[PDB]
């Protein structure tokens, strides 16, 4: 959800 | 960079300073959300930002270089002031907005301009807007392990290296503070616009240097630090799957980076310095396994390491996102189960219930050493 794929983005 | 790209950039920062920009994006988005994270003016809400500039601001011409640049709206070409004329076409020139077929609009190519913790960046537009995949990474993770750093505590003196820099914005936030700042990556993409937002923010070689270089290598070299930030590649995706060279971590688990840079610190930090890492680390309903490994630095060397959870998913809320990305990534139809492998990847090998998203601070040589782990 909001806050998640860090290091991977968009 | 090419003597006409750096004038360019200079007229940029001409530009934006003579409309006041930073001020304007701080307004827009506000100060409670300005260091919360990136993805603040997206597709989602160009609309608004938009109608803000038309109505609040009277749609002043002034303005419409900006919006080009911020959120790629199209301004008639004759319409932009002079001073802002010249200005676009060198900008279309470089490649940094696009010009329509019958050059009458100006409009965004795949940089967005932004502002964080004061400084003027440039990033990948595609990561908030359509399209292709992106190519220069920057996140919330980005922000929060830039807001951990006690910037008082900085003398002008300080050696700072900001490994792994991507957009550089870890290295132009040290530099407000130590006059000397190391940035170092090996992406070509990252790296070109690196060097275009050291000269946005007026620092250049002598304040700030820009290095290729692997940072297995900046980690063994001699060269000693004060002060290191990093946010290195650290996402695990499961075996057969390619990522990014900006996503993609090393080792089993995706953490390699983590542990080369976390088992160098002794080393390379000068006694009494200070390091700060991000990463989105698995773990148990108890908390991340990489901090676990990290105790033999507070009972081997005397560290003190401080870890500030500031969000937590379910490892089940992440399987849509990375199989999404990667199908996006390779370009992969979609008849494949990649959630399937994401799931069983976490569970066999991450043994990931939970996503943390930490920013760790690490101090050698430390007068009160210990492990703080910090969860809300
Ligand atoms: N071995 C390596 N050595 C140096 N940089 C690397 C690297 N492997 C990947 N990178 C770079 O590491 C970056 C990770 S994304 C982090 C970018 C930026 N520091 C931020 O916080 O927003 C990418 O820019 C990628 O090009
Ligand atoms: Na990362």
């Amino acid at each position: 959800x909001y806050x998640g794929x860090a290091x991977v983005x968009g | 960079m090419t003597p006409p790209l750096a004038t360019t950039i200079d007229r940029l920062r001409d530009y934006l300073d003579r409309v006041g920009f930073q001020q304007i994006y701080k307004y827009i988005v506000a100060v409670n959300h300005y260091a919360v994270t990136p993805a603040l003016i997206t597709r989602n809400t160009a609309a608004s930002v938009h109608h803000f500039f038309d109505s609040r601001l009277g749609g002043r011409a002034e303005f419409a270089l900006l919006q080009c640049l911020m959120t790629g709206r199209p301004a008639e070409h004759a319409a932009l002031p002079d001073k802002d004329r010249a200005l676009a076409d060198a900008l279309v020139t470089a490649g940094l907005l696009r010009a329509s077929p019958d050059g009458r609009e100006v409009s965004g190519a795949d940089r967005q301009l932004i502002s964080a913790f004061g400084v003027d960046l440039l990033i990948d537009r595609r990561i908030h807007f359509g399209g292709e995949v992106h190519e220069v990474y920057i996140g919330p993770d980005s922000y929060w392990m830039l807001y951990y750093i006690n910037a008082s505590g900085i003398a002008r003196t300080h050696r700072a290296v900001d490994l792994c820099t991507g957009s550089g914005i870890a290295a132009l936030y040290l530099s407000l503070f130590t006059d000397h700042v190391l940035a170092t990556d090996i992406g070509d993409v990252p790296l070109a616009l690196v060097e275009i937002n050291r000269r946005l923010n007026r620092r250049d070689a002598g304040t700030m240097e820009i290095r290729r270089e692997n940072l297995n290598d900046t980690l063994d070299g001699r060269e000693r630090f004060d002060l290191l930030t990093c946010n290195p590649p650290f996402v695990a995706f499961p075996p057969g799957y390619s990522g990014t060279l900006y996503s993609q971590g090393t080792g089993v688990d995706g953490l390699g980076y983590m542990r080369d840079i976390v088992g160098r610190l002794p080393e390379v930090l000068n006694p009494g310095g200070s390091a700060y890492l991000v990463a989105d680390l698995c773990g148990d309903a108890h908390g991340p396994h990489f901090l676990g490994e990290l105790e033999s630095m507070v009972t081997g060397h005397g560290m003190r390491i401080e870890a500030f959870i500031d969000h937590v998913l379910p490892a089940s809320a992440q399987v849509g996102p990375i199989s999404d990305f990667l199908r996006h990534a390779a370009g992969l139809p979609a008849d494949t189960d990649i959630a399937a492998d994401v799931q069983a990847f976490q569970r066999e090998t991450l043994r990931a219930d939970y996503y943390y998203l930490t920013t760790i601070r690490l101090q050698t040589a430390a007068q009160n050493p210990g492990l703080r782990m910090l969860r809300r």
